[PDB]
């Protein structure tokens, strides 16, 4: 998964 | 393997001073620990070892802090080892997270040309941006921050808004979601504003208070879903989220999935940490140029750190929305160090928000399949 403060996409 | 690691590459070194921020040292009262920015050993090492030791892909993020406050030529530095070193031929992905104060034209296009993600901090219009995010002067920072846009989208760089939900925010979502849907902004994450850890909560003119989300994540859902039924596609973060967790029984944002994981957080002296919220001596894993990855995931501290996060509270066990929310993120269930995780302190805005949102929420699900 991605970190909440950071860019993510899908 | 795949590995994703979140780089703190000028530490908590910032030129703003965001009201709400406890990533910064702010002031005599509010201090962040400051490594400076990160030598070219310990770049050189932490790039060689993700890419040693990661399979499949890997993801470096840089955030901080400022993490253009390394400079552009850490940044050059940095694809020149990941062209050198990535014997594996992995696939790699690179981000970054700024305050866009210091974008400039060659920052723009080095970001467009290596593919770069880019998070640009946006907290709304005008005033709403200026309320909270000030300058080191206590001056106003949103043209600068609309100047990065600009820069953004005339040099093609992919980004998305990120924007913290304060009491504010919850009084003029129309406002805020008019001004993005206005500059053509259509990837949002909104961040709930965090009272810093272990403060009793609510204390601050810009804390977002459960009633405040509530008022918010309603308001929210409703300008989107009109959007939506009008053919307009806008990303917000958490409602993907929550259409992942509906299609898939699972969702890409941590903190959606019930569980915390290792963020693999590396600060500027190469020392590791479990998650960006929890960079605090007692969660220090180890550092990056002494221990594999796998190492430090298996630490005594890395494991009690996860597992932590597997406690589900009695109220989340009878609650119709369980397999939705699954309680939350860990940050917004630790009230007191130490002491077992609580109820998340949103629990009653997640509650709230279901019941008003979950019809509709179907309804897109159903139409993106
Ligand atoms: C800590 S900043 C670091 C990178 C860069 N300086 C920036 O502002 O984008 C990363 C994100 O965290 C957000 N943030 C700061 N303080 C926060 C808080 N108290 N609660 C939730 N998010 C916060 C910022 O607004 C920003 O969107
Ligand atoms: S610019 Fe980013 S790191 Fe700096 S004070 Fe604001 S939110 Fe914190
Ligand atoms: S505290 Fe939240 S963001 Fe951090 S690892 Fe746990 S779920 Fe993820
Ligand atoms: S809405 Fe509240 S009770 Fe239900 S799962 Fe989420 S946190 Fe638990
Ligand atoms: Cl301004
Ligand atoms: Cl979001």
């Amino acid at each position: 998964t991605s970190p909440m403060c950071a860019p993510a996409r899908s | 393997p795949p590995l994703s690691l979140l780089i703190k590459p000028a530490s908590s070194g910032c030129n703003l001073k965001c009201t709400y921020c406890f990533y910064h040292s702010l002031s005599d009262n509010r201090n962040v620990k400051s490594y400076g920015i990160m030598r070219d050993e310990v770049l050189e090492s932490m790039v060689k070892r993700v890419l040693n030791e990661a399979n499949g892909h890997c993801s470096f993020a840089f955030q901080g802090g400022e993490p253009t406050l390394a400079g552009l030529e850490f940044f050059e530095k940095l694809m020149e080892l990941q062209r050198k070193h990535n014997y594996k031929n992995l696939k790699i992905y690179n981000s970054l997270q700024t305050n866009g104060t210091l974008i400039d034209e060659s920052w723009a296009k080095f970001l467009s040309e290596n593919k770069f993600l880019v998070g640009l901090s946006m907290d709304g219009p005008k005033e709403i941006h200026n309320l909270n995010r000030k300058d080191c002067c206590g001056l106003d920072t949103f043209s600068k921050v609309e100047r990065a846009a600009e820069l953004f989208k005339k040099y093609k760089v992919e980004f998305n808004i990120l924007c913290v939900v304060t009491s504010n925010t919850a009084r003029h979502v129309n406002k805020v979601y008019k001004y993005f849907k206005e500059k053509d902004f259509k990837f949002l994450q909104f961040i709930n504003c965090l009272d810093p850890l272990y403060e009793e909560k609510g204390k601050y003119n810009y804390s977002l208070k459960p009633k405040d989300y509530t008022k918010f994540l309603k308001n929210l859902f409703d300008f989107w879903y009109e959007d939506f039924l009008n053919g307009n596609r806008v990303s917000i973060r958490y409602f993907d989220g929550l259409l992942e967790t509906i299609l898939l029984g699972k969702s890409s944002s941590c903190g959606m999935n019930g569980t915390c994981t290792c963020q693999f957080v590396v600060e500027s002296d190469g020392s590791v940490y479990p998650c960006d919220f929890y960079v605090l001596d007692k969660w220090r894993l180890g550092n990056i140029q002494d221990m594999t990855m796998k190492e430090l995931f298996e630490t005594n501290k890395n494991h009690e750190f996860i597992k932590l996060s597997f406690k589900v509270h009695e109220e989340c066990k009878k609650c119709k929305w369980f397999r939705l929310c699954k309680g939350g993120c860990r940050r917004c269930r630790d009230s007191k160090e130490d002491s077992a995780l609580e109820l998340n302190y949103y629990c009653q805005s997640y509650k709230e928000f279901f019941e008003y949102a979950f019809p509709r929420l179907i309804n897109v699900a159903n139409n993106i399949k």
